[PDB]
Formats: C-alpha cells, sequence, structure tokens
C-alpha cells in the first residue's frame, strides 16, 4: 500500500480512543504519560528505605 | 580558666551559677520541644516534595 502520509505501528496499549482520527492535530512526544505507576520515579531507583518513601505520592501525580 | 586560676569573691562566683543555669533552661526547653513537632511536620513534608 501508498500511504502519503506516515504509518504509526501502535495504538498505544489502549483501543477505541477515537483511534479514527480525521482531523489529526499531530502531537509527538517523546516524553512518555507513563513515568511509573508505582513508589520510585522512571529513572529514579533506590534501594534505601527512607528514600523511596519520598517518591511514592507524587509519581503517580507527575503522571496527572 | 585556663592559663589562670582566678581569684574572686563570692559575690561575682555566686550569681555567675544562678543566672547562667537558669538562662540556659529557657533555651534548651525551646528547640528540644520545637524538634518533636518538626519531625511531625517534616515526615508530611518529606513524601511530597521529591519528585
Amino acid at each position: 500500500s501508498l500511504i502519503r502520509g506516515l504509518v504509526l505501528d501502535h495504538g498505544a496499549r489502549h483501543p477505541d480512543m477515537k483511534k479514527r482520527v480525521e482531523d489529526a492535530y499531530i502531537l509527538t512526544c517523546n516524553v512518555s504519560l507513563e513515568y511509573e505507576k508505582t513508589e520510585v520515579n522512571s529513572g529514579f531507583f533506590y534501594k534505601s528505605a527512607e528514600e523511596r518513601e519520598k517518591l511514592v505520592k507524587a509519581e503517580r501525580k507527575f503522571i496527572e | 580558666v585556663g592559663g589562670v586560676l582566678v581569684e574572686r569573691t563570692v559575690k561575682e562566683v555566686l550569681p555567675a551559677l544562678e543566672n547562667n543555669k537558669e538562662q540556659i533552661q529557657k533555651i534548651i526547653e525551646t528547640l528540644t520541644q520545637q524538634l518533636q513537632a518538626k519531625g511531625k511536620e517534616l515526615n508530611e513534608f518529606r513524601e511530597k516534595h521529591n519528585i
């Protein structure tokens, strides 16, 4: 097939997002809405205890 | 004192221990009391800021 535009291979992981799009204002964002759902941040790793209780609250937030 | 044993009358020696200890007792009651409530609040604070 000949696609005058492009083809991405993914719908992210969620179907029916209104994945059929006639008017597409394209946000290509190399940064995630998935940083992580757990306590510690995406790149921030801690095996010390007191430093982990610090990130648990706003990790789920900085997503939203 | 360090390079001297100072001669003094009671009149100077007596009130020095009087007011100093009492003046110390005020200040020591303040901070150690304030340390606990800081920990109380800092336990709430440290979970917030570190994202």
